[PDB]
């Protein structure tokens, strides 16, 4: 994609995440598990639905063909009528197909932007209290249970609360 | 020791649905929405509750003029649309043509109901023979003629000038039909109408018409080389129509009150009634769908999706899917 | 202790202007630009310096033929466009029809100025009476007739054959008008024209016409059962037009030189002159704007915005604005 | 947004900033204050203005309807004429609304991209001479008068010129 | 001391090609693909292997009726398309008109080859003179006439009634032409045709036509004030056509079998043949290109790019190019 | 650009790089040189080439004008015919110009994206074994020959394999 998140710096999708589009996998002493970011997926399901409806609403006024008949000496206006009717069908066929191709592209990049934007939402919370592995994961420089994890999933993660604890762990590695 | 970690990722599943994009085709995605209806039931149905007028092997001219082979339609109820075949078998039984036929058919597409009324009783022609018939218009093994017009001929050996007027005293506008006969030679002319040189005048507040027979030799169509030429007018409520004639007059017998105007169409289909119901009908089958597009036929009537020439039209709603 | 700090950010304000996007409606934005003109003055104006030809209750046919109730328009100056009502009251005072009226009207939409000339002095009919008049054509409570054609009838008890010719010696093309009278019975025919069997021939380098009256019974329109049928041609410069007739002839008296062609149209409007000025006119009011779009009426004339059916069209220039 | 800047990792705009679209807020001993980045706002006013002119100009030649009249036995051609003229008004109405909906979307994403590119213009200058707070602000690690701020606003900021004061302060936090 | 370095960067070159975008015009780019063909060879060529029919100063009417100046086209080979000038000099040599001409010209756009057949040998007029000739149709300094129709006049002092019939026994449809002559006065009528009151009836399974001369005064066109009006019909395989007349008949001599149907058009061009070959032809030159668009002319025939009004149409393939 | 790579945080293009669109310039003891990114230039050539074809075929069915003739009393259907054909021509010209203008925009920003994602492909590999100079360049914290240079080009760069060599060098600077 255009942002490097989906099928980029974070490879592959999570079969086991069935609750949403974007989210978190955690691994501490209380085992593993998946959890969806409700805020970033509700914004995304509402964004895509509005677009889909916005595509349908733009085609409410569109050309409708009607049958007209002509005698054997009205071949010129019969031809004028056929070209005119095929002409608009081609125009609206082009307009729909192009609208589908164009928004499909921007929907996929919407999902790409949303995942990378979620990554940087967590990356700016941990700072140096965790290390960027470069595959979408952060290895903490301290202990993080299942309410600390919850604090970063809802963005309440208070930094200095683990600042000193982590610093000591960094000094052990740089020795 | 590697410690506790939190990772960011996205949904994936077993979906196989593909989607097209400007730069890349067949991109597999987690969730997609189809917006193109591609299926129909292959039958002609009612539109909302209203049945179409299904002409069988009868054409609009056969119906309106009263081809004896179309008596099924002597008095049709309100219809939702008209169905006619491409090459109807029972059209003009006597050879000839229908003047401004296509403008008439177009008027018909704005009409949902006719009521036939009789405006000249066959027993009101006391100085003419009102019994013209032809082997080209058989009814029940015998020669007949159109039912809504009458073929007048000479009685004894005379054809007095017909001066007849009809006043549309109804509230509704009237579709009135009539004709003129073009014979093959002066002998046949004198046998049927006596007078060698004849005319027909038709007068209305707007119509000011004069017809004259074209007596001449022409190809046999269905064994006849004579021709019948038909005409029509809409007699407005309270206006009167005037006929003056000394031969070759195919006089109006029945006329049509325009009872209800509205949306209708004349569909060309070979299909037959289906005893079903729909809100969207095409000549090749009806549509019941909530998708905003379809590609089955450009000519539809009713509450319909928008026609497009596409074979496939799929929207991406979800995200790109991992192998 | 906290030290020196720098932050990077963006503008916000008290703006309430909203903007639509594909995925989101009603997005408040700091700066927006409306590009859809939605207002007009509700008047009929000059187009540049030029006044329209405003027919009041007169139709185009009423004007050109010279309906006595349209004397306001005997000699109109150059116009920018023409305004006509939906159902003008002063049309053909005498009942009948104007042949090829719509093609005449379309020619008229490509013309900015006529100059009316006399092509036959009315005192040149020395063997016919040229004072034909009708109660369907009142002028001052009295019977009159169209001013641009003349109703010829028999003088003494004769209608000598008219053989009259006119050569367009002018440099501009000539619009020439004439008619034929259709009486209701043989007695009136002889009363007006003596000759029972009559014709009208008209000849040009391209026109080759022969008319024959249709004497017949018909409905009363404005107390009359007669009809007048009018015809028109464009006589090219240096070409000649030739008339022959032995009755029922409504002869040309005045014709129109086509002095200037250009863009104009015939607008249908109930509005009256407005004593204003514009660069852009619609049937329901004039437009003074620099907007690139407008939604007032699809039929405009002059330098105008582009018509769209949109109720609203706002462009986003600024940024998303914070609550 | 697609970039996470406007109403993203920095929410809300600066009401007190009246000179441009994007810029800086600074706070040292020499009081506080705003300063607009005119360079990044000039590229954007030129960018948006050109777009507006390019859409208006692409529709200068477009379908205009003309009145045509038909008599009572020409209802077929009259209907053909009516369907054709409505037909083109609908096509050009669709073209105008859709062009607005699409470029409005891209006008907004143009702006956070300009904010994000500007954020990364200073972030890539200070590096470890400053700490990223993660909300659009940097409390840098040294002393800056009102000409130090000027060097980063025009991008002439020499890194080692203040690396040591910061280095000691990094060592001071490392104490 | 400073160590090892790796840098990530992009291509640049000395290219000068500019490209347009929504927010900025003339952005210089490294690689572009032009997709707009703007050049033609400026001549009339063959389409595939097949030569066009280039009428020189002849119109389609002049060709089919057989204007003596169009003997070059008396029997033309199969054509791919037809080239005709805007105002061809050799048209209807005798003044008059061609009835429903534009509908005939339209029919012509699906015909690639005629094969002319004789339907009445000129030596079958034993009771009429078949030698009508006119100074309006000169051939080699002398008065001639159309080669495919025959001007019949009285023989001795009689014009017996003509009754001639033809049954199209061919597999292909037939184009049949005939005409009527309108004299200037009753004296000329009896001088040429003896009978003062004359007619022409033409009959087919579908045609039922009756013409009558319009004897009247008209301006001289090419020194003549008479007129000839021509008519045409398509006689289907197995149908018959019937002609009856007692004067003023311009009789069919030759008719055309429609032997090959296919795609064609009538192009209006002043150009002449070019002895080249093309797959795509326009009225002002041929197109040899691989471009998907072109801008030379809207009327093309064959395998062509799509016409657009653009002066420039360039795609960006590479990236923005550095100063 | 919309992503800040081309004509942004990395100024200018490389006249001397002739093998592809995007790539690397290296400077070790074994001299300097340019080298193309093989994987990323084909994905981009596949991207632009396919788009070019999808633009050509989305206009294959388009309005074709035909010659029609009318006599002097058919001015109304002659005019209707002229408006109908001029009308479809204006529609298809707009569709062509606007499709080109809109995809040109999206082609240039695609390039901008491909360069930035390539930057992040090596930045997340080297981490603290290199210093981001902030101009698109990385100065190593160790010695890097011409099998080290290729190792970062294939995403085979082993981080812990020489982290210590690098860690001491930072502390050598950190003294
Ligand atoms: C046009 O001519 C056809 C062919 O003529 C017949 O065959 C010839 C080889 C020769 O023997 C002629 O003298 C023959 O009549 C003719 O069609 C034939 O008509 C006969 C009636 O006599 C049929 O029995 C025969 O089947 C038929 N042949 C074919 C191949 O159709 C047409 O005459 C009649 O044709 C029939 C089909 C009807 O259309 C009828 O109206 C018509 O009189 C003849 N066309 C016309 C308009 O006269
Ligand atoms: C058609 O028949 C109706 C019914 O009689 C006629 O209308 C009536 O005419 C009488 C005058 O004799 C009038 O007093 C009535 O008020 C009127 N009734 C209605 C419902 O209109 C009509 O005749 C006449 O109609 C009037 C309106 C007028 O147009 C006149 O020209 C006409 O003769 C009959 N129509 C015709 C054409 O005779
Ligand atoms: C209409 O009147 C004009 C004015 O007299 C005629 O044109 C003149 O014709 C004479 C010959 O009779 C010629 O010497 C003059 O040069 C010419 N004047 C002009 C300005 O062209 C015209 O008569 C004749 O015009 C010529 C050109 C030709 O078409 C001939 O057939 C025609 O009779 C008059 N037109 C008609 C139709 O009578
Ligand atoms: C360009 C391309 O490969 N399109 C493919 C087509 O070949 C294939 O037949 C179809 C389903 O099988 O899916 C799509
Ligand atoms: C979907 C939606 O929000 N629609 C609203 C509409 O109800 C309201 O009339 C208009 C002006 O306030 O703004 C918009
Ligand atoms: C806005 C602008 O400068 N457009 C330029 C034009 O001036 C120049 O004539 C043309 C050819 O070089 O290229 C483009």
């Amino acid at each position: 994609g255009l942002f490097g998140a989906i099928a980029g710096f974070i490879e592959g999708g999570w079969q086991g995440m069935v609750d949403g589009w974007y989210g978190y996998h955690h691994s501490n002493e209380q085992g593993s598990g998946y959890a969806a970011d409700k805020e970033s997926t509700q914004k995304a399901i509402d964004g895509v639905t509005n677009k889909v409806n916005s595509i349908i609403d733009k085609m409410n006024t569109q050309f409708e063909a009607v049958g007209r008949e002509f005698n054997n000496l009205e071949r010129r206006i019969e031809n004028l009528n056929k070209k005119m009717e095929d002409g608009f069908l081609d125009v609206w066929t082009y307009n729909a197909e192009l609208l589908v191709l164009m928004e499909n592209e921007r929907t996929l990049d919407f999902h790409d932007s949303n995942v990378k934007n979620l990554y940087d939402k967590v990356r700016l919370q941990l700072r140096d209290n965790a290390k960027e592995l470069g595959n979408g994961c952060f290895e903490f420089y301290h202990r993080c249970d299942n309410e600390c994890m919850e604090s970063v999933r809802n963005g309440t993660y208070d930094y200095p609360q683990y600042s000193e604890e982590a610093r000591l762990k960094r000094e052990e590695i740089s020795g | 020791d590697p410690g506790d970690q939190i990772c960011i990722g996205y949904h994936a599943n077993n979906s196989t649905e593909q989607v097209d994009t400007i730069m890349e085709k067949n991109v597999t995605v987690t969730h997609a929405q189809d917006i193109l209806e591609k299926t129909h039931n292959g039958k002609l149905c009612n539109l909302d509750g209203v049945k179409p007028l299904i002409l069988r092997d009868c054409s609009v001219a056969g119906w309106l003029l009263g081809n004896p082979m179309c008596d099924e339609f002597l008095n049709v109820p309100e219809w939702s649309y008209i169905v006619e075949k491409i090459n109807p078998a029972n059209d003009l039984c006597y050879p000839g043509n229908f003047n401004d036929y296509e403008e008439l058919k177009h008027l018909l597409s704005r009409i949902n109901h006719f009521e036939k009324i009789q405006i000249t009783p066959k027993n009101s022609w006391s100085d003419h023979e009102a019994s013209g018939v032809s082997s080209a218009c058989p009814y029940q093994g015998r020669s007949s003629f159109f039912r809504n017009v009458v073929w007048l001929t000479k009685k004894d050996n005379a054809y007095p000038t017909i001066k007849r007027s009809y006043n549309n005293t109804n509230q509704e506008d009237l579709l009135v039909l009539w004709g003129i006969h073009h014979p093959n030679d002066a002998t046949e002319q004198t046998r049927l109408y006596q007078n060698p040189t004849t005319y027909i005048s038709v007068g209305t507040s707007t119509l000011n018409q004069k017809l004259v027979p074209k007596i001449a030799t022409r190809s046999k169509v269905k064994g006849l080389s004579g021709r019948m030429e038909f005409f029509w007018t809409i007699l407005k409520s309270n206006d009167a129509i005037n006929f003056e004639s000394n031969g070759n007059f195919i006089a109006p017998e029945n006329a049509y009150k325009i009872v209800k105007k509205g949306d209708s169409t004349i569909m060309k289909s070979e299909l037959e009634y289906g005893d079903c119901n729909t809100k969207c009908q095409t000549p090749i089958g009806a549509i019941n769908s909530s998708m905003p597009f379809h590609n089955i036929h450009p000519l539809t009537i009713g509450e319909c999706p928008k026609y497009v020439k596409s074979n496939r039209l799929v929207l991406a709603t979800g995200l790109r899917n991992s192998p």
